[PDB]
């Protein structure tokens, strides 16, 4: 074998081929951004979720 | 296509008879739990 | 015919009052982050 993939049919798992050390693949970092206001009325400052 | 239901009609029609004759025979108690035999008038005393 | 003795019995019901809340970033979904996705979706706008 030289390459695994996960339930479904992406690749997240590779094994080197100089050193044949097997390695997961992470994805990146993604998400979503929320943002916290008290309100316009109310203030100037946000905190971000 | 179209497929005919399970529930057929004269078990549609079967169901439905057992509905009055239940009711003109034991009335409240017909739904209430163990139908019970009862004059009509009765019945329609208990409802009214 | 008059109920003399009598029963109680526990019956349960179960329905459902939630669903399973989920979200779907379109990036990771209809690109993969290639460069070349991002670039065709801008000519279908705000859609995602
Ligand atoms: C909210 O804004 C109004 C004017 O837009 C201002 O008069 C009011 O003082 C503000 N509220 C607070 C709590 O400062």
């Amino acid at each position: 074998q030289q390459f695994g993939r996960d339930v479904s049919d992406f690749t997240d798992s590779v094994r080197d081929p100089k050193t044949s050390e097997i390695l997961d693949i992470s994805p990146c970092a993604f998400g979503g951004v929320s943002v916290i206001t008290p309100g316009t009325n109310a203030s100037s400052e946000v905190a971000v979720l | 296509t179209v497929l005919p239901p399970l529930l057929t009609d004269d078990m549609i029609a079967a169901y439905t008879a057992a509905l009055v004759s239940g009711t003109a025979t034991a009335g409240w108690t017909f739904g209430a739990g163990a139908a019970l035999q009862i004059p009509f008038a009765m019945q329609m005393a208990y409802r009214f | 015919a008059i109920p003399t003795n009598f029963s109680i019995s526990i019956t349960t019901e179960v329905m459902p009052v939630s669903m399973a809340k989920t979200s779907v970033d379109c990036n990771m979904y209809i690109c993969g982050d290639s460069t070349e996705c991002a670039n065709l979706l801008l000519q279908y706008g705000s859609f995602c």
